[PDB]
């Protein structure tokens, strides 16, 4: 945290 | 160069009170807001909200927010990956004690290179930005806006 997150 | 940075975004997010009434009776929300550039030239962004749901394992209840890259104007004059400081922040619209989180990118992550598509899939974040009960209790929500501020600054 922070972190790398996906959202198609 | 420092005109590359030297923009700051202000997310407007209006009517608040009907994303939290939906995210109340279990409904995610995720909000994905207009673009900005760092600077002319610079870098084309935008941010992705979310307010997860009351049973979500580790996150209930919470403001998530990230950054993601955006396919820019500029993109052929700027060095890649992006690098910086970004600094997120709900801004407190009377008192200014505003809820800010800083962070410096990692050059070995798909979300700081420009994307292949028009808006990077991979962003980066906090999934535990800001609690709603805390949101709450500051009282940031006023006339039913929330303002979300991005500034991204160099090495």
């Amino acid at each position: 945290e922070p972190v790398e997150t996906t959202d198609y | 160069s420092a005109q590359q940075y030297q923009g700051i975004y202000v997310w407007r997010v209006e009517n608040f009170s009907h994303h939290l009434r939906n995210q109340e009776a279990g409904q995610p929300i995720v909000l994905h807001s207009p673009p900005f550039y760092t600077g002319r030239p610079g870098y084309k962004l935008c941010l992705r909200l979310h307010l997860q749901t009351p049973s979500a394992p580790r996150c209930s209840n919470f403001i998530s927010l990230f950054v993601h890259t955006m396919q820019g104007e500029f993109d052929s004059q700027l060095s890649w990956p992006l690098q910086g400081t970004i600094r997120l922040a709900v801004l407190d619209q009377v008192e200014g004690q505003h809820h800010i989180e800083v962070m410096e990118t990692k050059p070995d992550l798909q979300a700081f290179q420009r994307p292949t598509v028009m808006r990077n899939p991979k962003g980066f974040g906090y999934v535990t930005f800001l609690h709603l009960q805390a949101l709450r209790q500051r009282g940031f929500v006023k006339e039913d806006v929330l303002l979300v501020r991005c500034e991204v600054t160099p090495r």
